């Protein structure tokens, strides 16, 4: 209701934090029982279609401000069939999934990559250098979950080669992506680089172009632009 | 376990089976090549030694 005031009124291009929806969704959960009513299957509220709709329907981009939302969706056991992110992505626009397991690769960003998504994204509103880098990399990486396959078979320093060359830079990828903080000296220690866009397209364009094949690897950890990861590969050795 | 573990599990296993599977072929087939080379070869070898053996 104020956000509204904002973006209507004040014109304002809210950007909204929600931390998190899901707690309200299962306030409505919790509540559903002894309102009497049925919750549902994964205990929720029956209603939580209209729940959501209703609510996510309730902000947008009138021409009258935009409100731009970040939810955050607490996601339990990462679940996400679990109903109520299941639905969720209707409302979405941009599915940011950040990737636990990511986390655990020690990735800061820890992101899901695969599943922060945009159904949006395309090469011509992107632009394909965009695209075309991030199809490229997305096909690739998921090429790569194949060949973790062989790698257990096959081991830390052998494979079949090319291949090799292209897991080398998924594991170059892997790390350029990751990406200081400001905030989190408690996380990073690092204080954060901030990357504007191109140098990050380009970034990877290049990655894929293997320009760094030769470069280390994790010379491209906790990085901002590009540049300073090959330049990072030096402050080493 | 949950059904995924199981299937994590399964998935990896039926991966196997097949990954251990195409190489059981795929080796069979070097195998088999190999075990063609063998005939002259066979002799070849054979042979090759042959000899520090009368003498």
């Amino acid at each position: 209701t104020v956000a509204e005031y904002f973006r209507d009124q004040e014109g304002q291009d809210v950007l909204l934090f929600i931390d998190n929806i899901f707690r309200f969704t299962q306030a409505g959960s919790e509540v559903s029982a002894l309102l009497g009513r049925i919750p549902s299957a994964v205990g929720y509220q029956p209603t939580l279609a209209t729940d959501m709709g209703t609510m996510q329907e309730r902000i947008t981009t009138t021409k009258k401000g935009s409100i731009t939302s970040v939810q955050a969706i607490y996601v339990p056991a990462d679940d996400l069939t679990d109903p109520a992110p299941a639905t969720t992505f209707a409302h979405l626009d941009a599915t940011t999934v950040l990737s636990r397991a990511i986390a655990e690769l020690g990735i800061y960003p820890a992101v899901d990559p695969l599943d922060s998504t945009s159904r949006i994204m395309d090469p011509n509103i992107v632009g394909s250098e965009h695209y075309d880098v991030a199809r490229g990399v997305q096909k690739i990486l998921q090429d790569y979950k194949s060949l973790q396959d062989i790698i257990a078979i096959l081991g830390m320093d052998e494979l079949s080669e090319e291949d090799k060359l292209t897991v080398s830079r998924a594991r170059k990828i892997q790390r350029f992506l990751s990406q200081p903080f400001q905030v989190a000296e408690v996380f990073t220690g690092h204080l954060g680089k901030l990357v504007p866009l191109k140098e990050t397209i380009k970034g990877f364009q290049q990655i894929l172009a293997g320009e760094y094949d030769h470069l280390p690897e994790q010379a491209f950890y906790m990085v901002g632009p590009i540049e300073e990861a090959v330049a990072k590969a030096d402050k080493l050795a | 376990a949950t059904l995924k573990d199981i299937t994590r599990r399964l998935k990896s296993i039926k991966n196997i089976q097949k990954i251990t599977k195409s190489m059981k072929m795929v080796a069979a087939a070097k195998y088999a090549r190999a075990e063609r080379e063998l005939k002259p070869a066979r002799v070849y070898g054979v042979g090759s030694l042959a000899l520090y053996e009368k003498a």
